[PDB]
């Protein structure tokens, strides 16, 4: 008939109060329905809701077929409203190991570029190294060797070739029809060009100590008002801290001098000296040995 | 206590939970007559323990009314059927 | 009006100006003055009579 805010509303006022925990198999099967009434009515907060309820039940039960499966499915359509990468990427994490175990590669190859989708759109995390080598990787194939050196791409990367790189090759980037949703490719260009500028200033910062202010403007491939804002943002968020000098033009790494001086980086000097006495003691024994005989 | 006095209790362990913009806290401090505030505590508590129940995170306006229901008792009384005379 | 509503107002002027101080300060300092008042969205004369107060 049409109706769409209607349909929703009357399975969540049943379905809540009718089951009395007795059959877990239609129960389960429509609450994962029941979430995406919600999509269609446009609720995030109605499935986030649901998804504390059955998702920790559904671990300690035995892994099923069409069930598992749904699972995986709602927890990327639920990233509409949220626009989180990072939490999708932990979600993603039971269904790498479900194509590589259960399932064969023919469903585990665009699965893997998916998932790395949601890394490299990732804002950050403690998480991000852990899945550079991930488990199953190293098969040799194109599409695998593709996505990672995107991961660690992130390091040499100066954004000359950033809009080249998408359009050459996009599988996930720019025309994705799976695991995503939307009107237009906006949310593709705004998405990832915000991240790879994060995340391109963090190795800048662990690389360069002191650089000009004005070559650095030419690698974030941003104007003045531009790279102020990306600069404003890591250092309110607490991710990097730097020098930056308007009038100067001169944008330094602040090394921190809490170190107290000589009550730490002395240590350093030491080490510069300190190998001397053990090699003498490797080459007194093997130097009498080859010259005496 | 008073209506509006009683407030900074009410509305302090209020500031320390999740609510609803649709729930009530006006109607806790109209029925409630000289609460201390170990029982006032156990208020906010039962309402949470409605949110739970019905799976929610947030406190909505019936789980306000349904921990009022439980907390009626106050004095150690059988039902109304008290001061026999 | 009213000198307790007024007095109350410079209190917020100084709590919102001070969320709008701490903006500049958060990333490294030594930048324009032209520049600060801009972002604060106040004249130059004000900026400075405000933040040498505090």
């Amino acid at each position: 008939e049409g109706k769409i805010d209607e349909a929703a509303d009357i399975l969540c006022e049943l379905q809540v109060e009718t089951y009395g925990s007795m059959e877990m198999s239609e129960k389960i099967q429509f609450i994962l329905e029941q979430m995406e009434l919600s999509i269609l009515k446009g609720d995030y907060s109605q499935a986030t809701v649901l998804s504390r309820k059955i998702l920790k039940k559904t671990f300690k039960n035995p892994k099923y077929e069409s069930l598992k499966l749904e699972y995986y499915n709602l927890l990327v359509k639920i990233s509409l409203h949220k626009r989180e990468y990072l939490e999708v990427a932990q979600y993603l994490q039971e269904i790498y190991q479900t194509d590589a175990i259960k399932s064969d590669e023919a469903k585990w190859k665009p699965v893997l570029s998916h998932i790395v989708y949601f890394l490299v759109l990732s804002p950050y995390g403690n998480l991000q190294n852990d899945l550079i080598h991930k488990i199953q990787n190293d098969n040799n194939l194109k599409k695998l060797e593709s996505q990672e050196s995107l991961v660690k791409l992130f390091t040499t990367n100066e954004l000359m070739r950033w809009p080249i790189v998408q359009k050459t090759y996009e599988p996930v980037l720019n025309e994705d029809d799976l695991a995503f949703g939307g009107e237009a490719n906006k949310h593709h260009w705004e998405d990832l060009q915000k991240r790879v500028i994060e995340h391109n200033l963090r190795v800048i910062s662990e690389y360069y100590s002191r650089i000009t202010l004005l070559r650095l403007n030419e690698l974030l491939d941003l104007t003045e008002s531009q790279t102020e804002t990306y600069i404003s943002d890591l250092v309110n968020q607490g991710i990097i801290y730097a020098k930056v000098n308007r009038p100067a033009k001169i944008v330094n790494f602040e090394k921190p001098k809490n170190s107290s001086q000589l009550l730490n980086e002395w240590s350093h000097n030491v080490d510069e000296l300190l190998e001397h006495i053990e090699t003498i003691g490797h080459l007194i024994t093997k130097e009498e040995i080859m010259h005496g005989l | 206590r008073d209506r509006r006095e009683r407030r900074l209790i009410f509305g302090t362990i209020a500031s320390k939970m999740s609510l609803a913009p649709e729930a009530d806290l006006d109607s806790l401090i109209i029925r409630n007559d000289s609460l201390s505030g170990a029982v006032i505590a156990a208020i906010m508590q039962e309402a949470g323990l409605r949110a739970v129940r019905k799976n929610r995170y947030v406190i909505l306006q019936s789980d306000l009314e349904e921990a009022y229901a439980t907390q009626v008792k106050t004095d150690n009384t059988v039902d109304k059927f008290d001061f026999y005379k | 009006g009213d000198e307790l509503t007024r007095s109350h107002f410079n209190a917020l002027y100084d709590t919102l100006l001070e969320s709008n101080l701490c903006k500049i300060i958060e990333p490294f300092e030594c930048v324009e003055i032209s520049h600060i008042s801009k972002i604060i969205g106040l004249d130059t004369q004000q900026v400075e009579g405000k933040l040498s107060q505090m």
